[PDB]
């Protein structure tokens, strides 16, 4: 290993439970310490290790195959795996999100105040009078509601900004890998 | 299932609660599976 | 035997004390009201059995220090645990009382240092631990949104990454 992966899953712990940010400090040992080890050395609940160590596997972190022989969990911190796994979790979240800010931007913009019965703009011709200017409303003449969101006034959005930046240290995390290693 | 998996529940927890939709689902098709469960309607009548 | 095992009940709230000194069994016998005859000779062979096996330690000599783990300050429990994290973790509910002042003032002492004590075990456990390095604040909508299920597609990210390139 180096010093990538060390401040990786160092960092790596801050999003999955403190409770979990404990069991994968214990890799500090690269050891792979067996399930019962760790309920002497972590000692947390079977069940609560358990779950733990569970939880971390699913995610493609660690991978562990206790054998037969007392058995040995085999233990393990998957680190060429690890970094993979974070850049998709950042890649499909960006994705997402800017995903999220381009599919607020449509709505039905109009509504009656009595009927609560949005429309459209396209309903302009229907509800509007050739007289008076205020739109009023097909089966209820009293309309005056326009827009409850007049539109993106702001840019695109404080929330792309704001993981832009509360990643900058995942993202500075990540130039650090910079692929240390051209290994499998 | 979605408020469990919002809240990141326990993956058994998870597991079951997707074996019990399956269920449900699957009896509501067909509730002549079988060697499974008959859905009753809390007077032991099987559902239709 | 039974007497045997009252005496270290005694010892242990000698400990609670914390005026444990070198002792032996006769003055204990006298302030446990019970006498020193050879019964106390069989009990003491049974004593001696005891400290075959005396977890909670009775040594012959200068003794009694049961705690495996004992000092007593807040800079105690800091460097303890300091060298403890050198090794790597550690820590119980049962090691405070057993090592320092009774049980409170503990997770007071904790608490007030810079130390944010860690008692993330079960109800009935305190793994303590002063966590330095900054565990990155992360939005509760951005620290649930991250769950995207990615839980056994491996070919598939290496693929989805050469993709997006
Ligand atoms: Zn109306």
């Amino acid at each position: 290993p180096a010093a990538l992966k060390r401040l990786a899953k160092y960092v790596i712990r801050g999003f999955y439970g403190i409770e979990h940010a404990l069991a994968l400090d214990i890799l500090i040992r690269n050891s792979c310490v067996k399930e019962e080890d760790m309920l002497e050395l972590l000692k947390f609940d079977r069940k609560q290790l358990r779950s733990v160590l569970n939880n971390l596997k699913g995610d493609k972190f660690i991978k562990c195959r206790m054998r037969v022989e007392t058995r040995h969990n085999y233990y393990f911190i998957n680190y060429r795996t690890l970094v993979n796994v974070v850049k998709y979790k950042l890649d499909h979240m960006r994705r997402r999100i800017e995903t999220d800010e381009r599919d607020s931007t449509n709505r039905a913009s109009f509504k009656c105040p009595v009927c609560s019965s949005t429309f459209t703009d396209l309903e302009a011709n229907q509800l509007f009078d050739p007289m008076t200017g205020t739109f009023r409303c097909t089966f209820c003449h009293t309309e005056v509601e326009e827009d409850e969101s007049a539109m993106p006034k702001k840019d695109a959005r404080t929330l792309l900004a704001r993981f832009n930046e509360q990643i900058e240290p995942i993202y500075a995390l990540l130039r650090e890998t910079e692929d240390v290693n051209l290994a499998y | 299932l979605r408020r469990n998996e919002q809240n990141g529940a326990a993956a058994h927890v998870i597991a079951e609660d997707v074996k019990l939709l399956q269920f449900h689902v699957a009896t509501m098709v067909d509730n002549e599976l079988p060697g499974l469960p008959r859905a009753m309607q809390k007077s032991g009548r099987p559902l239709k | 035997f039974g007497v045997l095992a009252k005496i270290v009940n005694y010892m242990k709230t000698r400990h609670q004390r914390g005026d444990t000194h070198p002792l032996t069994l006769d003055e204990i016998l006298d302030e446990t009201q019970h006498l020193d005859i050879g019964l106390k000779q069989k009990q003491w062979l049974m004593t001696e059995a005891l400290v075959n096996n005396p977890k909670i330690e009775v040594i012959d000599g200068k003794y009694a220090f049961k705690p495996k783990y004992n000092v007593r300050d807040k800079k105690a429990l800091l460097r303890l645990l300091d060298q403890h994290d050198q090794r790597g973790l550690g820590g119980i509910l049962l090691e405070d009382i057993e090592e320092a002042l009774p049980n409170s003032q503990k997770a007071v002492k904790a608490l007030g240092d810079q130390i944010l004590f860690v008692n993330r075990p079960d109800k009935k456990k305190i793994l303590f631990f002063n966590d330095k390095s900054c565990q990155f604040s992360v939005d509760e909508e951005f620290q649930k949104l991250w769950r995207s299920v990615t839980v056994d597609s491996m070919d598939e990210e290496k693929i989805e990454e050469y993709l997006k390139r």
